[PDB]
């Protein structure tokens, strides 16, 4: 019933959540309306309202040039580090060739290993099991 | 980092040039300090901003409370029927 | 039970209480903070209906100044916002440097300790074979008396 | 060998670039906004010299108050829901 009720209260602050942003959004309209019923206080505050604008758009417009010199800088890292990962795949290939050789080699040897008919467990618990039968046998 | 040297010493002399612009800026800025000095009520009303906004943290503070008073009853009422069930099995142990 | 019982109603009545007092607390603030936001509603009322200042000449003034400078707008500050342009890839290479520098310093003293760790590793299996000594030699005077 | 590991970054490389891309599509978004800002400055031009239209925007405020007013309820129901949480808690804890 606690898991019932606690899927049922995730649900419930999941609704909680929307309903705490659509009241911030809802304050945010009440804030820009309470802004426009104050700019009333015949056109002398459209000024400052054209100068913001010019400002926002000219922040806009260097977000702009700035993340397009940083796309520009990126493509000339990719381009030239790709060389440099074409030049590394060599080596990474032997590193997987030398892997695979030593895992089948180890394989191979296990096979051998196991041929000769010999476990190290199993002669642990041999010998555990034949420690503890001559235990209670003296 | 020659070059972006030489880019802000152009830059600083951009500068200087927006400086001796700032010049007559800053008389006209000064002419409208010296008409606007006439201005007081602005030090009242932001008095009574200030305690407006004291007198909500206020009523936040006191809602708060009251959220907890109401979280303080119901925990009340989980132990009054936590004692009412003790009493009645103590009862029965009595009997 | 009785003891359990007791305590739970102690508990009770002084939740209870508590709960009492706060509720008499937040009501008292509630009427305290609406008096105070309805004083400072009727100041606010009467500062703005005292609100002059004579902005006559101030506002001529302003307008006279606007006027003036509308050839010296705000068409220089973004002569200076190249500046910062400039300023962020002033330290993005040497950004980038310090990251190179955290490249190499990530490996120093890393690799250091290694260095100690192998060293003491060494000490280590030493010690071992001193103690594998002291296990070797009494067990070979171990069996044969004891036999 | 750490050679590969800087082909990585070169992934990282074409990743943030994307993502720069979509941060200039953002800047897109805020000039889709930015000059029309200035438009409605243009529109202040022609809304100012035509006055009580900002009492009208007292009563979107009300408007909002009514969005409020669900508030009203909605994050108090929110608190019930955290209360009942709460609650839910309690008893899981309980249990």
């Amino acid at each position: 019933a606690k898991l019932i009720e606690k899927k049922s209260a995730y649900a419930n602050t999941e609704k909680d959540y929307k309903m705490v942003q659509e009241q911030l959004s809802k304050q945010r309209d009440l804030y820009k309306r309470k802004e426009e019923l104050v700019s009333t206080l015949a056109d002398g505050g459209y000024n400052a309202q054209l100068a913001k604008a010019k400002t926002e758009l000219n922040e806009v417009s260097l977000a702009i040039k700035k993340s397009s010199m940083k796309m520009e800088l990126l493509k000339k890292e990719l381009l030239t580090i790709e060389p440099k990962l074409k030049e590394a795949t060599k080596d990474n290939e032997l590193n997987v060739k030398h892997v695979k050789q030593c895992q089948e080699t180890c394989d191979k040897l296990r096979a051998r290993l196991v041929e000769y008919g010999f476990d190290p467990s199993r002669i642990k618990d041999l010998k555990q099991r034949e420690d503890k039968l001559k235990s209670h046998y003296y | 980092l020659n070059v972006v040297m030489k880019n802000l010493e152009r830059l600083r002399g951009e500068y200087n040039d927006l400086q001796s612009e700032t010049k007559t800026k800053k008389e006209k800025i000064k002419g409208l300090q010296d008409e606007i000095m006439k201005i007081i009520k602005l030090q009242m009303q932001n008095s009574k901003v200030e305690s407006v906004c004291q007198k909500l943290d206020i009523l936040v503070a006191k809602l708060k409370k009251v959220k907890s008073a109401s979280k303080k009853s119901g925990g009340d009422v989980v132990k009054f029927q936590k004692l009412l069930q003790n009493s009645e099995r103590d009862v029965e142990l009595s009997s | 039970t009785l003891k359990s019982t007791k305590h739970s109603i102690s508990e009770a009545e002084n939740m209870l209480e508590e709960l009492r007092g706060q509720q008499t607390e937040h009501e008292t603030e509630i009427k305290d903070l609406t008096q105070l936001l309805e004083k400072e509603r009727s100041i606010l009322d009467d500062i703005k209906l005292s609100l002059k200042d004579k902005t006559k000449n101030i506002s001529a003034e302003i307008i006279r100044h606007e006027k003036e400078l509308e050839p010296w707008d705000l068409q220089l500050q973004e002569k200076e916002s190249q500046i910062q342009l400039a300023e962020s890839e002033l330290s993005l290479l040497e950004e980038t440097q310090a990251k190179l520098k955290k490249n190499v310093e990530t490996l120093e003293e890393k690799i250091l300790a290694k260095k100690t760790h192998k060293q003491e590793l060494q000490d280590l299996i030493l010690d071992l074979k001193k103690k594998l000594n002291s296990l070797k030699d009494e067990r070979s005077q171990g069996e044969k008396n004891f036999t | 060998n750490p050679s590969s590991q800087i082909i990585a970054r070169n992934e990282e490389i074409l990743r943030d670039i994307g993502e720069c891309e979509n941060e200039i599509k953002t800047k897109q978004m805020s000039l889709k906004k930015c000059q029309e800002e200035v438009s409605t400055i243009e529109k202040d031009m022609k809304e100012y010299d035509s006055s009580k239209l900002n009492e009208l925007k007292k009563e979107l405020k009300l408007l909002a108050k009514e969005l409020e007013e669900q508030e009203s309820e909605s994050e108090r129901k929110y608190d019930l829901f955290q209360n009942l949480e709460l609650e839910t808690e309690q008893l899981s804890s309980e249990l």
